[PDB]
């Protein structure tokens, strides 16, 4: 990860005042609303016909939750992404067959969410090393795809 | 495809941006200079300084151009024809790149109007920008 | 967009493939699933292995929808209007696979056809794959 | 850079039969020709106004063989490509200001021109050895920008 000092410190202090259980739900949640082809992969947590019931979804809530601790893992071990990843990555191909383009969408929903919370705090330079973090992230993910 | 129901959510979202809309464009256009580096390689003959004039003001056409496509968002192809030879066979900017420029719309609207911003907003207000992009880029070739 | 010359390079081409597109068809499959293994993803229910019958048999399916593309060329939007219902609503598919697919035919038909294969045959061929793909693509959300 | 031995091996085997004299105003003549976008880099070349005027275009034969003789360098140094085109990524950026997605329209049209000249020895394998190469190659001439 090309990431610099000042950033991986840009990042971490965010992160530290991140809600997660109100930031998973709200990203997994956008997810499937803004790009309801994902919907595809989630067929067995119940309705998720309109914006209402995807949002107000206990296994969509509690799923963001779960991903979002994923990501914290990412975060603490940032110059080994691909390591910490490996399993979560043959998961997502084997099991899962999920396409990974669909990563780069959640990690943009994910920065959209992390902006809405934030406001004036989330910077244009936050977001960059933000951006950087997240395409980490899906590449890390990607890595075991055979 | 934009629907009565997406339409509505647009013209919602953009009326409540109303006179800022020229700061939000600068302030899109920073956000993605820093992001994504490589679109910067179209603009060489700016100063993409933080503060820049050149960037604030170019980000005041931007949210104009966006103004009139939300007030003819029935007939965008016609009122960007302009706009549509510029980007497609003048500066011949790679698709890929209005992407990112709208992420970063997205994520400046996110920051500046969080009231508004709810889930049905955010998905309309990114079928919007992606058919702009698709005018916007489609007589390439 | 296609120009009458686009038209006439891509039907002298599809033309000389002949019979052997249901082949050309398998070996782009097989090309596909090969250099870009995410796209297996979308057949976890075939038998990938190389020489498979289920890929050669979809190979001929992929071949037919092109045949019949070329045979309705000035109407591609309404003649595959059922296999951008399934693409793009039933299979939902990603929009980058197809420039993959694209690509791996383009090799194959270079493989194949060394005389036919000029410069501009291969233009021609690769801006009808494009808007194969854009309409199969077309119904996205 | 995800290259088995036995991939290594199949991309220099063929590698030894190409002409890159040839090959390489092939290449760039048909990136100009299939995605005429590209032309906008290359105006004192002069006239590329039909596919003949470009194929047979001597400044588009000789700079060919120019980016086909760096694309040599890259394959006899398969496991530093970021070193081995650091230069020239910063050269690409800074002086040429070339968009990096363009890096990847000329590995495929280059792979194209590969199965144009040899047929049915460019078999599945072989291919799939030649898209991680040159994707590596795109990658690492993008890595310098900022
Ligand atoms: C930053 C990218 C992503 C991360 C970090 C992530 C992380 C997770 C984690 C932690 C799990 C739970 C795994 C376990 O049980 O051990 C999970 C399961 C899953 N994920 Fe993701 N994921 C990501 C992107 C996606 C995407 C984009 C999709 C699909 C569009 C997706 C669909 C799934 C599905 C279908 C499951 C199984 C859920 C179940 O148990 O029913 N994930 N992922
Ligand atoms: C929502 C998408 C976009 C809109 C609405 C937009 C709108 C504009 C407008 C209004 C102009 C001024 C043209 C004039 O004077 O008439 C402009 C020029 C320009 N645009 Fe965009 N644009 C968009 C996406 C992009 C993207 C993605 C890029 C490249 C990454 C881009 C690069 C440029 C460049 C280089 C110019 C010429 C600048 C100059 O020298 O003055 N634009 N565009
Ligand atoms: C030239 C572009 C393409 C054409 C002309 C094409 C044509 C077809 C056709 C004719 C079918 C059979 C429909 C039927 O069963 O009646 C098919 C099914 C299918 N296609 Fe494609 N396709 C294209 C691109 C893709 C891409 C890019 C993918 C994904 C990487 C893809 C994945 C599928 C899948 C999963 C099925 C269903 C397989 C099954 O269960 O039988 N196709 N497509
Ligand atoms: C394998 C990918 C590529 C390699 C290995 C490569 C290598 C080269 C080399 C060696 C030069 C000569 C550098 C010099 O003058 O000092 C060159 C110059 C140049 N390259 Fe590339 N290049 C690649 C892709 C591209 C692409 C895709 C474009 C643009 C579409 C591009 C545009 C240029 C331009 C405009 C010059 C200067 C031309 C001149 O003499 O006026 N290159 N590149």
């Amino acid at each position: 990860m090309h990431l610099t000092p000042e950033e991986k410190s840009a990042v971490t202090a965010l992160w530290g005042k991140v809600n997660v259980d109100e930031v998973g739900g709200e990203a997994l949640g956008r997810l499937l609303v803004v790009y309801p082809e994902t919907q595809r992969f989630f067929e067995s947590f119940g309705d998720l016909s309109t914006p209402d019931a995807v949002m107000g979804n206990p296994k969509v809530k509690a799923h963001g939750k779960k991903v979002l601790g994923a990501f914290s893992d990412g975060l603490a071990h940032l110059d080994n992404l691909k390591g910490t990843f490996a399993t979560l990555s043959e998961l997502h191909c084997d099991k899962l067959h999920v396409d990974p383009e669909n990563f780069r969408l959640l990690g943009n929903v994910l920065v959209c969410v992390l902006a809405h919370h934030f406001g004036k705090e989330f910077t244009p330079p936050v977001q960059a090393a933000y951006q950087k973090v997240v395409a980490g992230v899906a590449n890390a993910l990607a890595h075991k795809y055979h | 495809v934009l629907s009565p129901a997406d339409k509505t959510n647009v013209k919602a979202a953009w009326g409540k941006v109303g006179a800022h809309a020229g700061e939000y464009g600068a302030e899109a256009l920073e956000r993605m200079f820093l992001s994504f580096p490589t679109t910067k390689t179209y603009f060489p003959h700016f100063d993409l300084s933080h503060g820049s004039a050149q960037v604030k003001g170019h980000g005041k056409k931007v949210a104009d151009a966006l103004t009139n496509a939300v007030a003819h968002v029935d007939d965008m192809p016609n009122a960007l024809s302009a706009l549509s030879d510029l980007h497609a066979h003048k500066l011949r900017v790679d698709p890929v790149n209005f992407k990112l420029l709208s992420h970063c719309l997205l994520v400046t609207l996110a920051a500046h109007l969080p009231a508004e911003f709810t889930p049905a907003v955010h998905a309309s207000l990114d079928k919007f920008l992606a058919s702009v992009s698709t005018v916007l880029t489609s007589k390439y070739r």
